[PDB]
């Protein structure tokens, strides 16, 4: 525990339990003066004209007469969009998610810079929008602000930014079995990585996979398996748009993960 | 306006009861008797929150779900003139009304069970006549008892939280509210407020609405921004008494337009003792619990009870409430303190024997030690009444459905300023009991020689002959379980273990030694008394109110 | 085989406490001072699901949090081949023990706060000695002192069930393992015949061989016997005062009485002791009339009636609450003699300082008449023994002792004297009320107004009453 910090993030995070269950880390410091005492002095000073006169017109002095400091306990955190004034409670589970993710990123950036920060978080693209789990899958894989997690997810947009990341496929063969590949992308790949990855990450989620050549494969493909097998991407099918060059990426890639790789070429 | 009457027909363990009332009442019983039911019927009656949702199948009786649930409040409005309250029901139930002069009013709930969808609807009507009430009208979620009505359920379970996260919104509603009498303190209150916003630039705070604002905006650059605030104020028992302070609070400033109903179940859960004597004073004698019903355990809340409603729920064949209208008299009233202290942990007995003074506890406490000692177990209670206050007792035990038995003594008093005549004082207190008349004083004739000892059998043997002239109105004591002895306690333990007491004593006349000191030698005599006594003063026949105390049918 | 003594160096509301102990133990106090902490101190020492969530800064002594927190429990293993529990704890603790020291155990808690981590560890020492404590050996999160104690923790008929099923896993499945139960409040949502029913089976069955109990009820005190009572004080800074509870083997007969009315009295702050009835008809109208709230702040009236007031004096001198003896000064005829009379208040008022029974005095009486002069032959021998002995009793005004010279009667005459003869209408109104004691008290207190009751208070013979109220003039 003096070298291991394991941040542990759910699908069913709430703001308000965390932030409390944190709230003994920050919040809660000595820290000498600040140079605003006086300010905190102003505090002080107009507690001391409100608990001698708090009677209106002494109808509740008189109801207290016949029967004779540390206040951040409940600070709420909220979001306020610019140009409103208001503070709503109620707010959806798309920024809700992000502002705990914040959060912990706060906390693993200031409190435990002495330790080891694992991130092991559960199924991130549950109640975000595409373009937010593409933000989130950039700032995983090319950021330094998660260095080490382990990440479980359903969505093929998280996997759109993908590069030197170890993939683990848990199927089942006889037995549950788990069959995992090193992922790069190569130096001659580098001007066309971004179309790979979008091609490639939904592709991974499959089980059988044809690596077709071009749209015109697809038209006449997805017309024969419309008239005869149509539950076929139910069952586990795929076609794969490769753009005729890159045969060997994508065959390693998916050997290494234990999906069937099926290729229909030409002759040229 | 007071209240007077309910009725409970088919309500889970109630079959049918009929249960009268008064403003100020207090219920009691066993173990799983319906107290808790008996208060969820004033619940379902009066309160929306528990009326929003229906019934349910088990809300039923015996789970049939064929037989009706009705359940009618009797409220009796004759003091129009004087009370406040009435006007206030008045101005809502106008129409419905059948007379000028109508006094009583219904307010009445009916329920019928839909099996297709499951689902128990709750149907409300009022009226001043039984035969011919009318459905409340309404709009939307709100019906018109709801104007009139606002119940108080106090419960020791829940914490000062619950009630201060709505007290967040009632500062508010005291600020706004009272025709601005808050309105000199309004804005100052806004520089309490400002208090709470210059808490906003310490550094530790300041620091951290910077740094979350910057971690956030390396997503997507969105147009937000992160804000704190707390709103705090500040005022397993003094939580309790603050949440007390905080619903009467409550009541004295917002529901002054509206009748107040409290339902304080089970307020002995963790307060001391004189706390419990406390809240007897402030319920019993203060004016602002108009109304309430009230579920205890606890005896020190009835240390203070006056002009209130005792119900006691019971269960010989059926769950059957008993009900008494307990009000102290004028001439009791410089004794009232130890009237309610006797008689309040007598009321939760089955079977209470009424003996006169101590030295009847001490002899009768080791006599049930001996023989049966798990009689305080099962309902057995011996109350010191001091042998002058027996119609009230009787009367409070005997209305609420209790087994009073009463064990006596002949006695003889001298009046004041005359010389040679007594008063019967122990026929005249057990034929007070049954409704008859006083007796008149006799004479006796003693000389100013005879003095000292021979007296004393002059006074039994006259107390022989008026126990041999009175013998059937004895009878009709005994038809009535009143065990009224010929000369004293002492004469019936000679009568019982009187060798024992020769043994014991030493001397030739054991009855007069102990009465020489009453509460000192009856400690030497029952120290001394061995197993074969103590089943010799029991199986006795002048002792068969021990026999009818333990409940058994031995004799 | 005993619990002898706990220290609580430090905690939540605890600075310095120091509890002597015994198996079988009760504690009780005011609202809001402790009571639930000590509950919590023994959760924290043999319960391990509290204790694997460590301290936290509230739990420290007004949130100070540079001082340590140590809890040290003692355990008297004097009785050895006679009880299975001392072998059960022998077979676990190895050699930490040493045989010049057979008798003692000492079961230590410390805990510092880190204040980087913000976390309090728990360490736990065992050892025979209160130096040198080594470290409870322990393996994963399974620890050494889990294999002998097991504690049961009653919070609340369902609750009836609640308690059978605990008590029938507790002897089906914890034979080799020492059970604790800590009940905390059961008198909750409970009827009182059936709280003297858990008294009975509390005290007297030999299934609850190791209790704690919290309580705020007198009803579960009915049956109490080889107890100890722990009382914790109304005072800001916690005090707790403890007394082993026996009744003898010649209050045997007395036993039931003498319960119901001590229990209702532990819960009091000043108690005064009275004989009969008539004084509580007298005090608790005079008490109406001057000072209405006495038993809202701790007073309390206690009805004796001649058991020789040794048992409740140090009871309540054990806990630290306030007694005051009102009484009257009686001669008692002897057994089978004649003309011969025991002192019998000075004897049973000389007996709580610690003194000799008095010798017995007699007195030559003729055959004469013996309707009224031998009452005043008796008063004045009354009035010369109290004459006598005048230094004793300067010594029992230096305590809270009252001895009246005569009786209740003749002070409640010198209190008030026209009044007495202006209601019973008699040439002397105290023989009058010396007929029928019951019956002429409430004749009197019915006929009594106002400021005759403050005649009765404010006078010299009856301090008794300004001493249970609790008024200071200086
Ligand atoms: N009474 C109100 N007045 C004005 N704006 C409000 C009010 N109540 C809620 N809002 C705003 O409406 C939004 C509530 O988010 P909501 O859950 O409706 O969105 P969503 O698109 O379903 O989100 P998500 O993608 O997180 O599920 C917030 O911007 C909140 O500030
Ligand atoms: N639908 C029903 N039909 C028949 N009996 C029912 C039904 N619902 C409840 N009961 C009975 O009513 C009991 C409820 O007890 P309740 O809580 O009303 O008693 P209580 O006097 O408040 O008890 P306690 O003193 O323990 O608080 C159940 O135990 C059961 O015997
Ligand atoms: N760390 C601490 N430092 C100082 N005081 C504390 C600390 N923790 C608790 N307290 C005080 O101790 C009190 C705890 O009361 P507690 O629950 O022990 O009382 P109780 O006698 O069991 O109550 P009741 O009779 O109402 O059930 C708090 O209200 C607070 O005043
Ligand atoms: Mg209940
Ligand atoms: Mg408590």
């Amino acid at each position: 525990d003096n070298v291991f910090k394991v941040i542990y993030i759910n699908p069913l995070v709430d703001l308000d339990k965390l932030f409390a269950q944190n709230k003994k880390y920050i919040f809660e410091e000595s820290q000498g003066n600040e140079s605003d005492e006086g300010i905190l002095n102003n505090i002080k000073s107009l507690t001391d004209q409100v608990n001698q006169q708090i009677g209106e017109m002494t109808i509740i002095k008189g109801f207290q007469q016949e029967i004779t400091k540390g206040f951040f306990s409940d600070i709420i955190p909220y979001i306020k969009k610019d140009g409103d004034s208001n503070y709503y409670p109620t707010s959806g589970d798309g920024r809700r998610k992000m502002l705990s993710y914040s959060i912990y990123n706060y906390l693993a950036k200031k409190k435990y810079e002495d330790k080891i920060v694992i991130y092991l978080i559960e199924e991130p693209e549950i109640s975000l929008h595409r373009s937010m789990q593409i933000a989130l899958s950039k700032q995983l894989f090319e950021q330094s602000t998660y260095k080490y997690f382990f990440l479980s997810t359903h969505s093929p947009e998280l996997l759109y930014e993908m590069d030197n990341t170890r993939l683990i496929r848990v199927h089942s063969t006889e037995k549950v079995v788990c069959s995992s590949h090193m992922y790069n992308v190569e130096e001659a790949y580098g001007s066309v990585k971004k179309k790979l990855n979008k091609a490639l990450s939904s592709a991974l989620f499959a089980e059988r996979v044809l690596l077709i050549e071009g749209p015109s494969e697809k038209i006449l493909f997805e017309k024969v398996l419309d008239e005869v097998e149509p539950e076929y991407e139910l069952n586990g099918g795929f076609l794969l748009e490769v753009g005729g060059t890159y045969f060997n990426h994508y065959v390693c890639t998916l050997n290494d993960l234990g999906i069937t790789h099926i290729i229909k070429t030409d002759n040229d | 306006m007071k209240f007077s009457n309910i009725t409970i027909k088919n309500f889970r363990n109630f079959e049918k009861v009929n249960i009268n009332l008064d403003n100020k009442n207090v219920i009691f019983g066993m173990n799983d008797i319906g107290k808790t039911n008996f208060l969820y019927a004033l619940r379902f009656l009066l309160d929306k929150e528990i009326r929003k949702f229906g019934f349910n199948k088990s809300d039923y009786h015996k789970h049939d779900t064929s037989k009706k649930i009705e359940i009618i409040l009797t409220l009796d409005l004759s003091n129009y003139e004087k009370d406040e309250d009435t006007k206030k029901l008045i101005s809502v139930v106008k129409g419905a009304r059948t007379s000028a002069n109508a006094d009583v009013f219904y307010i009445a709930l009916e329920s019928k069970y839909d099996d297709k969808e499951l689902y128990g609807n709750i149907i409300l009507k009022w009226g001043s006549e039984l035969d011919n009430l009318i459905d409340i009208p309404g709009r939307g979620n709100i019906n018109a008892l709801d104007n009139v009505f606002k119940v108080i359920y106090i419960n020791p379970l829940v914490d000062l939280d619950k009630l201060f996260a709505q007290n967040k919104k009632y500062i508010f509603e005291e600020s706004q509210g009272n025709e601005s009498d808050e309105g000199i303190l309004n804005n100052i209150k806004s520089l309490t407020d400002q208090v709470n916003q210059q808490i906003g630039e310490m550094t530790i705070i300041k620091g951290f609405q910077q740094e979350i604002t910057s971690e956030y905006r390396s997503l997507k650059k969105e147009e937000v921004s992160i804000e704190l605030k707390s709103e705090m104020a500040i005022k397993d028992g003094r939580r309790k008494m603050l949440s007390y302070s905080i619903y009467n609070y409550l009541a004295k400033k917002k529901y002054e337009d509206k009748i107040v109903i409290y339902l304080i179940e089970e307020p002995e859960i963790s307060l001391h003792r004189s706390m419990q004597i406390a809240l007897s004073k402030q319920l019993f004698e203060q004016s602002t619990y108009k109304y309430f019903f009230l579920s205890t355990h606890s005896p020190e809340l009835l240390y203070e009870m006056d002009n209130t409603r005792l119900i006691r729920v019971h269960s010989t064949e059926k769950v059957v409430c008993s009900s008494h209208m307990y009000n102290v008299e004028e001439a009791y009233g410089s004794v009232k303190k130890k009237l309610n202290k006797a008689l309040s942990s007598a009321l939760f007995a089955e079977r209470v024997l009424l003996i006169e003074g101590p030295s009847e506890k001490i002899l009768f406490e080791k006599v049930l030690d001996e023989v049966e000692p798990e009689y305080e177990l099962n309902g057995g209670f011996l109350l010191e009444v001091g042998g002058t206050y027996f119609n009230h007792y009787v009367c409070t035990l005997n209305d609420l459905g209790i087994t009073h038995i009463i064990k006596t003594d002949n006695d003889l008093k001298s009046k004041k300023g005359k010389k040679g005549v007594y008063e019967l004082l122990g026929l005249n207190r057990c034929l007070n009991l049954l409704g008859r008349e006083n007796l008149d004083e006799i004479t006796i004739d003693i000389p100013e020689d005879i003095k000292g000892k021979k007296k004393k059998e002059r006074l039994n043997e006259r107390k022989k002959e008026i126990f041999k002239q009175y013998k059937n109105e004895v009878g009709e004591f005994l038809g009535e379980r009143i065990y009224l002895s010929e000369i004293d306690l002492e004469n019936d333990l000679y009568s019982a273990i009187g060798e024992s007491m020769k043994r014991i004593f030493e001397n030739e006349d054991p009855v007069h030694y102990l009465q020489k000191s009453k509460l000192f030698n009856m400690v030497e005599l029952v120290n001394n008394l061995s197993t074969k006594d103590c089943f010799d003063v029991f199986e006795h026949e002048k002792f068969a109110c021990l026999k009818e105390l333990v409940g058994s049918d031995r004799g």
